[PDB]
């Protein structure tokens, strides 16, 4: 299938409270594989993952360096970011940034990503053509203008059509067992009457992986979306994901409602109904 | 400026008494990142329950798993209690294994 | 490295 690899990095001020926690997670798909903290008593890249603990000390050492610098760029930036919005030194402020990329099944590049956000606002990112900015305010636009001066772009683009994709093709052969898996839902319908007059059939979704996954109820071959309770997909801690969804039906009518699975996983899509 | 989490409890296993699992509260949607998460047997705080890394979704929302070994019961009832900054008291879920 | 070198906002 088509995968990606996503770094996940939280940067948070605390004042009085010493200097901004720095956290990056990195994900292949739905498989997180390493992790960075600033609180860790020793802050180094640790694997997450079993099939990257195969990588060298230069893998681990190097990005350990990586992310310590990054630590500081992003309390720099947190300074800055206070400054473009007059904000008091008082306040706790939240720096996000998602970068990676995506490939095909092939492995070559779908497209690569780099984007920022501040106090859970978008603020920039980096465009799809890998070349050009774009900015959500005034103050985003001071960190376009120096973007912009400093070529920052080009070493984006340079990481996230090189760098980026070989590590995931990479990371993709060595944990082939699990990162090219995927594990179809089990699935099942509950019933639970209401009241004499209704009851609910809930339509479950179990042990999937990866977590996309598409499900709905139908009545008489109609979409209910407006009257289906979709939970949003969870994680179960064993790597698979779990979704359920939801409808009142009239009781005596439970036969003319289905349940519809999409998943990568399946063979075939499932249609199931409630089987007393 | 701020996004209350969404709370789910669950097992990670389907649920059979007396039989060893885990239990999970997942929180999602939420922001800013600070929360607090206990997990209840019979409204006493669980000790040592581990959750996963800070993350966060496309929208920008945080996320986090916590979880802990648990055995289900016919007698026994667990709960996830979340507070946020949202959320003018904890909020109490608790778990029911048809959801 | 693996990991991307960030610049300052």
């Amino acid at each position: 299938g088509s995968h990606s690899m996503r770094y996940f990095d939280t940067a948070m001020s605390r004042p009085g409270r010493g200097e901004p926690r720095f956290i990056s997670v990195g994900y292949v798909d739905d498989t997180q594989f390493v992790r960075f903290d600033s609180d860790a008593a020793s802050p180094r890249e640790e694997p997450r993952a079993p099939w990257i603990e195969q990588e060298g000390p230069e893998y681990w050492d190097r990005n350990t360096q990586i992310f310590k610098t990054n630590t500081q760029t992003d309390r720099c930036s947190l300074r800055n970011l206070r400054g473009y919005y007059n904000q008091s030194e008082a306040g706790s402020h939240t720096l996000q940034s998602m970068y990676g990329c995506d490939v095909g099944p092939d492995g070559r590049l779908l497209r690569g990503h780099n984007q920022y956000a501040y106090d859970g606002k978008d603020y920039i990112a980096l465009n799809e053509d890998l070349r050009s900015w774009t900015a959500a305010d005034t103050a985003a636009q001071i960190t376009q203008r120096k973007w912009e001066a400093a070529r920052v772009a080009e070493q984006d683009r340079a990481y996230l059509e090189g760098t980026c994709v070989e590590w995931l093709r990479r990371y993709l052969e060595n944990g082939k067992d699990t990162l090219e898996r995927a594990d179809p839902p089990k699935t099942h319908v509950t019933h639970h009457p209401i009241s004499d007059h209704e009851a609910t059939l809930r339509c479950w979704a179990l042990g999937f992986y990866p977590a996309e996954i598409t499900l709905t109820w139908q009545r008489d071959g109609e979409d209910q979306t407006q009257d289906t309770e979709l939970v949003e997909t969870r994680p179960a801690g064993d790597r698979t994901f779990q979704k359920w969804a939801a409808v009142v039906v009239p009781s005596g009518e439970e036969q003319r409602y289905t349940c519809h699975v999409q998943h990568e996983g399946l063979p075939k899509p499932l249609t199931l109904r409630w089987e007393p | 400026i701020q996004r209350t989490p969404k709370i789910q409890v669950y097992s990670r296993h389907p649920a059979e008494n007396g039989k060893s699992n885990f239990l999970n509260c997942y929180v999602s949607g939420f922001h800013p990142s600070d929360i607090e998460v206990d997990l209840l047997k019979n409204g006493e705080r669980i000790e040592k329950v581990e959750h996963s890394d800070l993350s966060f979704s496309k929208d920008w929302s945080f996320y986090l798993l916590y979880y802990t070994e648990f055995t289900p019961t016919e007698k026994d009832e667990y709960a996830c209690r979340v507070n946020h900054v949202t959320l003018s008291q904890p909020k109490i879920v608790k778990w029911d294994r048809d959801m | 490295a693996a990991a991307k070198k960030k610049y300052c906002l």
